[PDB]
């Protein structure tokens, strides 16, 4: 019942590939994902207004 | 047993359904022995399905299924993928089913 305990908290959230090389050091490994066409094919839960 | 003019057939029929193509598709890499893929769109067979599709010819007798290996370089290749033939990239499925 107190936050501060919490060994792990997990967020879902929406990105662009653009927000991704803002940081080129930061993020590694982005050439596996296929942007051609959508990769995640799923997005488990994620409940979003987007249509 | 499925050959290259049913292949055809299906992909005719397809884009006069105006469904939407899933992929892209390949331009070659530089490296020796890299062939080029034009297959636009995604297929679900079975594991025990694969050696026939393998021994498939073409139109002028030459092979019709062209493993990963020739275009993972200047490609990607999406998982499970076992190679490509004509419009669709195969994609095996371990727990496939079936009528018996």
């Amino acid at each position: 019942g107190d936050i501060n305990k919490a060994m792990f908290a997990i967020v879902s959230f929406e990105t662009c590939k653009a927000d991704l090389l803002k940081e080129k050091d930061r993020y590694h490994n982005l050439n596996k994902i296929d942007w051609q066409s959508s990769a995640p094919v799923n997005e488990p839960d994620h409940a979003t207004t987007t249509p | 047993v499925v050959s290259y003019k049913n292949l055809m057939r299906l992909d005719q029929i397809l884009t006069e359904n105006r469904t939407p193509t899933q992929t892209t598709i390949i331009t070659g890499s530089r490296m020796i022995d890299t062939k080029v893929i034009g297959a636009t769109r995604v297929m679900y067979v079975g594991s025990e399905l694969v050696p026939e599709l393998k021994a498939m010819k073409d139109l002028f007798g030459n092979k019709a299924f062209i493993e990963t290996q020739h275009y993972a370089d200047a490609g990607t290749i999406m998982n499970g993928e076992v190679g490509s033939i004509d419009k669709f990239r195969i994609i095996q499925v371990p727990e496939m089913l079936h009528w018996a």
